């Protein structure tokens, strides 16, 4: 038939993105357990600034989601090529006019620029209306990242619920967290605060917390807790205030979808997913 | 008619709770729904009668919402041939079997999603997180399932005493993944969760391995907060409870979207607060 086009996104520790060496291959490296790190070539734009041309370059990709992709491809016997989403976004539906349009990885899957999304892609109502999700390969939720020393209780802290310009918080544009705060009227006061400060990417948000330019970053707990384990000037506070899972994304008529989900279940059940957690997520403190 | 569905469930507090109906009214009141239970006349006959009972709890609240949101009516009944689901000589019993053999359009209850069940039924998205946890008395030093006290029990004298409640997704998992542990464990099989908690509290069992959502609840409710799950409530083989439907069911899409809407709009947290809270 054809090799599957996989779209993914930069998001440590699920997807690392690094330059190739001079000869165009990826450097040999070894995990915390001594095992070789499986890397794939992934093409992506080098200019990521908004409104600029997106001409692509071969790069190296690896991490929890890349190991999961490799396991899927071996299990179900497909070949694949990987690229990074062109606009850098996870994907929301926005009004154009009366038409609506999906951006990010959702937009690429729906348009056929991608055949499968392999990424820390949150399962939610809005996307399930359009695409097919696997059963979750990772259970997690939302929490709040802050500079160490900053004291806030959680989602109900008055500096979040009765906001002012003195304490700035934000999430990632065109992400599932964006959708979440826009969807719920009870959260509308926080939504309107965040829409002035949302960041193009998680890594940019995290760095803005380190630089005391963002006071709180609301984002996925699997990601924020990993960051807090490596950068000891950053912490999470408040524990999970909403729970959600990551799933593989496919078009509703993919022939692969039943066997993808069964493989995810199998991998939870035989300890493979735990192994991935020990390798990529839970190993420092 | 085509909008009126046979649905099956199973008592497992607090997710499904079964009460007797008021004999003076024969009407379920308050926050309960009618659910019937086929009860045998004797053990030398196949005769039975359907007994009118009343059902409530966390998964019953989920069912009422689904019934309102997706627009269906139902006749809820309690399974009597097994419990959650087990394959015996290639024949499924429990709630799974009711669905496989088309006696029910869906199973709503504390029904764990796993691979071998997904080969014979379609599952909704998970609506409650679960998996496998370990309950102990506080301070018991056990890292988890892979702890050597579990994997190589006779490497200790006296050996660790630990069991599960047989025939559900927990035992199936342990049998497949840890053969020596499984064959050791069977002598500590517990008839149900209430027996297991008594065995723990009285020193007849050192550990109880079972469904994480139920164990974490029992921990939060334990009198005196003596029984805990290890790792601050750690879950091995993370999965969830799912609604089970017939393969190819045309209700699946709307059920999935409904559950995801409930989650997205915070409605699921209200149910969690209502049914799943304890003072530990
Ligand atoms: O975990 C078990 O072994 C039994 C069990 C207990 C609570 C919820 N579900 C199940 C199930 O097998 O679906």
């Amino acid at each position: 038939s054809t090799r599957l086009k996989i779209v993914t996104i930069h998001q440590e520790p699920f997807v690392y993105v690094k330059p190739t060496m001079s000869d165009g291959t990826c450097k040999e490296e070894f995990t915390v357990n001594g095992d070789p790190v499986k890397k794939v070539i992934c093409t992506g734009p080098n200019d990521t600034s908004p409104g600029s041309p997106r001409h692509t370059v071969p790069q190296c990709c690896y991490g929890f989601c890349i190991d999961l992709l490799i396991k899927l491809a071996r299990t179900m016997n497909f070949t694949y090529e990987v690229h990074l989403v062109a606009d850098g976004k996870f994907g929301t539906q926005e009004r154009v006019s009366n038409k609506k349009e999906w951006n990010g990885m959702m937009g690429e899957l729906l348009s056929g620029q991608a055949d499968m999304i392999v990424a820390p892609l949150t399962i939610n109502n809005e996307r399930a209306q359009y695409i097919e999700f696997s059963k979750p390969f990772k259970y997690q939720g939302l929490t709040i990242l802050v500079k160490k020393g900053t004291r806030i209780t959680g989602i109900n802290d008055p500096r979040l619920r009765n906001p002012s310009d003195k304490f700035i918080y934000a999430t990632v544009k065109q992400s599932s967290v964006d959708i979440y705060f826009r969807r719920q009227v009870e959260l509308s006061t926080m939504y309107r605060h965040m829409e002035k400060h949302n960041y193009e990417s998680a890594a940019e948000a995290i760095q803005a917390v380190r630089d005391n330019k963002l006071h709180a970053f609301i984002w996925d707990s699997a990601v924020l807790e990993f960051e807090a384990s490596q950068k000891c000037d950053l912490v999470t506070t408040g524990e999970l205030f909403f729970r959600s899972g990551f799933g593989i994304g496919m078009r509703k008529d993919s022939p692969w979808k039943q066997n993808v989900s069964l493989s995810i279940l199998k991998s939870h059940e035989n300890g493979f997913m735990e192994d991935l957690d020990k390798t990529w997520v839970r190993y420092q403190e | 008619d085509d909008n009126h569905l046979s649905i099956v469930t199973l008592e497992e507090r607090p997710f499904v709770i079964v009460e007797d109906i008021d004999p003076l009214t024969e009407t379920c009141v308050r926050n309960t729904v009618p659910c019937r239970k086929f009860v045998k006349i004797n053990n030398s006959t196949n005769e039975g009668m359907n007994v009118k009972k009343c059902c409530k709890g966390f998964c019953i609240d989920i069912l009422k919402k689904l019934s309102r949101t997706v627009k269906f009516t139902y006749d809820l009944y309690l399974v009597t041939n097994g419990k959650h689901g087990k394959k015996v000589n290639n024949v499924w019993n429990g709630m799974i079997g009711e669905v496989v053999y088309q006696r029910a359009v869906m199973a709503v209850g504390s029904l764990t999603i796993n691979e071998e069940r997904s080969e014979v039924v379609d599952f909704s998205v998970p609506f409650v997180e679960t998996g496998i946890s370990v309950m102990v008395s506080r301070g018991t030093q056990v890292t988890g399932l892979s702890d050597k006290k579990f994997q190589r029990p006779h490497d200790y004298s006296p050996p660790f005493r630990f069991g599960t409640v047989p025939n559900g997704s927990t035992e199936r998992n342990i049998r497949n993944n840890y053969p020596y542990m499984h064959q050791y464990m069977t002598r500590f099989n517990q008839r149900g969760v209430e027996d297991a908690l008594v065995s723990l509290k009285t020193g007849k069992l050192d550990a109880f391995i079972y469904d994480a959502a139920v164990l974490n609840y029992m921990a939060r409710k334990d009198e005196g907060c003596k029984l805990v799950t290890i790792g601050s409530g750690y879950i091995f083989a993370t999965t969830g409870y799912g609604i089970a439907l017939q393969k190819g069911s045309p209700w699946k899409r709307q059920i999935d979207l409904a559950l995801l809407q409930f989650v997205g709009d915070g409605e699921m947290e209200e149910l969690e607060t209502l049914w799943l809270t304890g003072i530990c």
